[PDB]
């Protein structure tokens, strides 16, 4: 049975509006929500970030190429309501006073999906993965206890004589070397910005289920929604009570999150095309023949010859227009594996429309990410992000007597002192309060003040933009003044 | 594109594989035929002589890169018995 | 008798779309028109310009203060269509098929208000204003000739013995000296960028209705529509045209226009206070004492009580919900006299909430906008725009026949030449179909070849970044390579 | 805030009238009560004697500034038919 | 490239010739027939009127202009014995 | 302020109890009573049972590191003959 009644959920986890509400107080609630998000440090944050091109000219930030996949998931939901309406299927789905909170979640989903990524993107993550790959060594705690463990902490080591507390170092390890993005975005709106959001917008970020922590290989029935990380290990007990708030089974989706992806699809080729023109690397005749060469006949053919700053808005409204019902239809085809959550496919993925995506994919990767300044500002982006673990490395070098006295006013830690009072106060706030809540006699406890110690360092890096990350970089090697 | 701990994790079986004394050949392309990506891989030993190869088709290179490395472990589990 | 099908006009200057259509059509062809706006280099040109401080931390940029304002305008269209739905008057008044236009004009327009402004705001303006005024001496020809007239010009000198030559120097010696952004931003929507939009989105952003070229007094019954200039001499024809697409009579106003206003007040005040936190000026202890000073009940003491990041989150709300309802109860309240365009008054405009706004902007203005960065960056900017507008001089005091053999290729003219090659692509293209449609043979062709190349001078101008005619200014000046 | 191009016409009529061998005396005020800001004008000679003085209120600075120039050209219309 | 004197010449010429409430029109182009570069000049009045016009080839520019500034000299010596 | 090779000596001697299978706890805070600076040490073993305990009292911190550093290599003095 479908009902989105019982999907669309307008409770919170702090003050909840109890009761009984008419459609007036809902849209209020939802456009409150918006409210919050859109008046976010985040989005500031998003501003001064690079997408492509490194920031000077005219080129994109990720605000801007947000503002796009906004428009695409709002256009494609409003396709989809009117769809359903035509067929007078609208009120028998629970959709009738309903509408405007579907596409208000489906555009600040689309807004919120950038807000978790590292500095320099890609090669922020990978320098973070490398690094604790080399501190923790998770591949050695796969089985029985070693005698050749590579971990350089003493409490993260499997020793052999004690099986209940190996399974939690197990964990712990694998989980720190798994940085994501959307991971971390789910942790930012939840724990350290403390928005207090309703529990469908909260689920519309939601894109992939697989826990971090996951080892061995993935149910063949969730393949495609398992192929990333998902959430955190500090996360879980929160993911817990969002399922029995969507009626979500073990490793589902949420519906909406569907057309959320697509949008992401479709911009992520034209819009880095046309920068390349705005930079001056080559010209629309040099797009033509590349095209040409690695090839259709309608949109490619129009665009060429109805043009003999406003080829571009020729170009994408034919595109739009030749995607975006085809994802409405997709979506209302399939739509009770998509309500139940277990769809294992994506909307766009053999029609002509693939075949168009790939042909802009491979122009771009041919002509655009080749080019040396990429290149080079990627390798400088790497180093900087190793530098910067590498000088707040000695915070983790510390033991939980020092760390804890440290943390509750020191003159014995000089160094130590400075580089933690360097640190933002949300994120300090937030390890005091994960750590207040564990039981202060549990053998588990250096673990878990462990775990949470690294993840305060990753709240820390992640929570940087490219120039400031790049600036404190240059401070601290005592290169500038 | 590939998310690196995909990439991580695959490296990670290639050198358990390798320090276990066998080689790992890799080979890769696209079939536009079937629309999608293709990767083969074919194990052998010190001495040069095939002993499994096999390969993956798919449209989506995260999902091929973990089912590589469930394969990989696999022929570990089933070799490493002895030898 | 009030019908809003004779105001929302979805025709266009070219290739308009004829016929009968339904809502889906309609919808349809507005988010076509959102499409348009959004993808424009004019909003990633907002995307660096300055705001209240320099830019860098988080500040604020000219889009996302944009984007307040879309919320805010989004926000109070939805609650004056949800209180006349309420009162059964939706359908009498021809709004029951024509919701969505309604806010994505209002959002569209709230989106567009800052497209026009040049670099440095307030003090950009003031530069070419003052400069063009030493230039042209327009108060010389407010009577009849003069033998001690001070124009520069020797074609716009007011030579006593012809009356029918006269009258146009006036209106173009007038015109030159009333740089102003809305007006500018009209004539970059239709001339310069060439987006053809609906009729309704242009008329959502004439502000103002005062002829540029005016001279005296204004009628007593529409001093408040007249306050400032509204468009440009080049543009007249255009909005006559528009006029009678939309009803209108002369001096009127367009609804939603109402609508737009009234948000660009609220958040003007709010949003810098919060910006002086961030910069480390002052702090929230400061806020209320200096508040209180300067000073209510409700929002003031339930922000600070309730208190004892997240503090402006709750100081945002409380406002919006004392604010929105009374705008919405205004609108509908005079609904006649703002559909028939001549309400003299503003919505906002001796309830609470004007002390309210008072209070915020006499704080703003008393620890702000006092502080001597802003006040050093607003002399900088002065000095950077006249200087290249001195800079530019000489293509100004060449000939008719030297400047129009220079634009259709020379060896005389190097200095001028480069100067020239120096402009954008868009404007001498422009300039070229302004001039193409004059009489050859008229006695007034060099007084509107004269005022078009004054037009190409001033465009060019306003449409750079503030970083990028600085980094211009010192490459001109050789003092940076 | 005041536009550019007010500012200069009403610089213009203060010049014009100063010109004329006439001073002007520009004060200002905010009245709470009325919930208005105020401009006073005082017209004087080369003596410094009181000809004529008005007052304006308004919410609003741009239409105040207009009414002022609006006055100020309305008297040098009327004063300067002669002396 | 042309020499900036020769160049200065040729607007004083031009300018001498303008005081004199005489009117320059210049035109310009090459013959790829003779392989060289055109220059006509054709003088006129304040009402419009063509009084002498001619045009010169030459390969090189700096000859050209010689002869250009030479002949406006001679035509303003002729034209200034008077009118 | 506190000279950094007293520091170090203290450091040391903390280092070279704790590799005696030794626990030091370390706790400090002001008497305005006394007008002093206060100093306590626990010495502890690998089950966490207290063994020596004792409190400084100085106005002065350079003076006390030093009698908390010579306090810290007696025992270490006393309990090494064997323990």
């Amino acid at each position: 049975q479908i009902d989105f009644r019982k999907k669309i959920n307008w409770h919170r986890r702090y003050r909840s509006p109890q009761g009984v509400k008419t459609e007036h107080e809902i849209l209020r609630i939802f456009e409150s929500d918006r409210g919050r998000i859109i008046n976010s440090p985040a989005i500031r944050r998003l501003q001064q970030k690079t997408q492509v091109f490194p920031l000077e000219a005219a080129v994109r930030t990720r605000l801007t190429h947000s503002m796009e996949v906004q428009q695409v998931g709002r256009y494609i939901a409003k396709e989809i309501l009117s769809r359903l309406k035509e067929l007078k299927l609208l009120e028998a789905y629970g959709l009738d006073e309903l509408t405007g909170p579907f596409e208000s979640i489906v555009e600040m989903s689309c807004l919120m999906h950038d807000i978790g990524n590292p500095p320099f993107g890609h090669f922020g993550e990978a320098a973070i993965n490398d690094w604790f790959r080399q501190r923790l060594h998770p591949e050695d705690a796969e089985s029985q206890p070693l005698t050749d463990d590579r971990c350089s902490v003493a409490a993260l080591r499997l020793r052999d004589g004690e099986e209940p507390l190996n399974e939690l170092r197990r964990k712990i390890r694998q989980d720190l070397c798994h940085f994501e993005g959307n991971a971390q975005g789910i942790r930012l709106v939840h724990t350290l910005m403390r928005m207090n959001l309703t529990w469908a917008q909260v689920g519309g970020i939601l894109k992939y289920t697989r826990p971090a922590w996951w080892r061995g290989e993935t149910p063949e029935t969730h393949h495609y929604l398992m192929k990333k990380p998902g959430y955190y290990l500090s996360e879980e007990a929160y993911i817990a009570r969002l399922r029995k708030e969507l009626n979500l089974a073990l490793y589902s989706r949420f519906p909406l999150t569907w057309i959320m992806e697509a949008a992401d699809d479709i911009s992520y080729c034209v819009a880095d095309l046309e920068d390349a023109v705005e930079k001056r690397i080559f010209t629309v005749e040099q797009l033509y023949h590349h095209l040409h060469e690695a090839w259709f006949s309608l949109v490619v053919e129009n665009a060429w010859e109805k043009s003999r700053d406003q080829f571009f808005m020729y170009l994408r409204v034919n595109t739009l227009n030749k995607l975006v019902p085809y994802a409405a239809q997709r979506f209302i085809d399939n739509l009770p594996a998509i309500f139940a959550g277990t769809f294992n496919h994506a909307l766009l993925e053999a029609s002509e429309c693939s075949d168009l995506l790939k042909l802009y994919k491979n122009v771009a990767v041919k002509h655009v990410f080749s080019h040396p300044d990429v290149e080079r500002l990627e390798l400088q982006g790497y180093r900087v992000i190793s530098g910067l673990l590498e000088i707040y490395r000695p915070l983790l070098s510390l033991s939980l007597s020092d760390f804890t006295e440290l943390v509750e006013k020191v003159k014995r830690f000089p160094i130590e002192s400075r580089l933690f009072h360097k640190l933002s106060t949300r994120h300090r706030l937030a390890y005091v309060e994960a750590v207040s809540k564990l039981p202060s006699d549990s053998p588990e406890f250096p673990l878990w003040e462990y775990y949470y110690r690294c993840r305060l360092l990753q709240d820390y890096i992640s929570g940087m933009t490219d120039l400031y990350a790049w600036d404190e970089y240059r401070r601290l090697m005592a290169v500038e003044q | 594109r590939l998310y690196s701990g995909n990439l991580a994790a695959f490296k990670a079986a290639t050198n358990k594989l390798f320090q276990l004394d066998l080689a790992v050949i890799y080979d890769d392309w696209y079939d536009a035929y079937t629309r999608k990506d293709c990767i083969r891989l074919r194990i052998e030993d010190r001495s040069g002589n095939l002993i499994d190869t096999s390969t993956f088709y798919h449209h989506d290179e995260d999902v091929l890169f973990n089912m590589c490395t469930d394969w990989l472990n696999h022929m570990y589990d089933q070799l490493k018995d002895w030898k």
